[PDB]
């Protein structure tokens, strides 16, 4: 799934239901 | 390497099972496999380890699946339910990490019955 680094998004949370 | 039962019946279930919760997703529109996506290394973070008390993800579980850590996917999903479990110990409650979980163990078995049938007729 990762052919290097970087490429990373995470910030707060995932979970479904999550919008703003 | 998989055996345990039926080489397939694991291996199978290694994409099928595995590959069927990871891209299911929750009556909101996103993965219930969302929150066990990927488990660390169970040393590498060891907060991950200490918080949970049996935690392991859709990953470690087919990781186990092939590593003979099952030899019966009645235990990759006890494991899938601990998934599930690992869901309402480190997300947050009232967030759909804990329905989602709960809906992921339901996915599994729906996966698992419609998955022997395709291994036979």
């Amino acid at each position: 799934a990762r052919t290097k680094q970087t490429a990373r998004k995470s910030t707060g949370g995932k979970a479904p239901r999550k919008q703003l | 390497s998989t055996e345990g039962s039926s080489p397939a019946y694991l291996k199978e279930i290694l994409e099928q099972l595995l590959e069927a919760i990871v891209v299911a997703t929750n009556p909101s529109g996103r993965l219930i496999s969302e929150l066990f996506q990927k488990l660390p290394s169970k040393v590498q973070y060891p907060d991950y380890y200490a918080i949970i008390k049996e935690p392991i993800d859709l990953k470690t579980i087919a990781q186990r699946i092939q590593n003979g850590s099952y030899k019966s996917i009645h235990a990759m999903a006890k494991d899938i339910d601990l998934l599930a479990k690992n869901a309402k110990t480190y997300n947050e409650p009232g967030s759909q990490v804990f329905k989602d979980a709960n809906s992921i163990k339901k996915i599994f078995y729906m996966k698992k019955a419609e998955i022997e049938h395709h291994e036979m007729a």
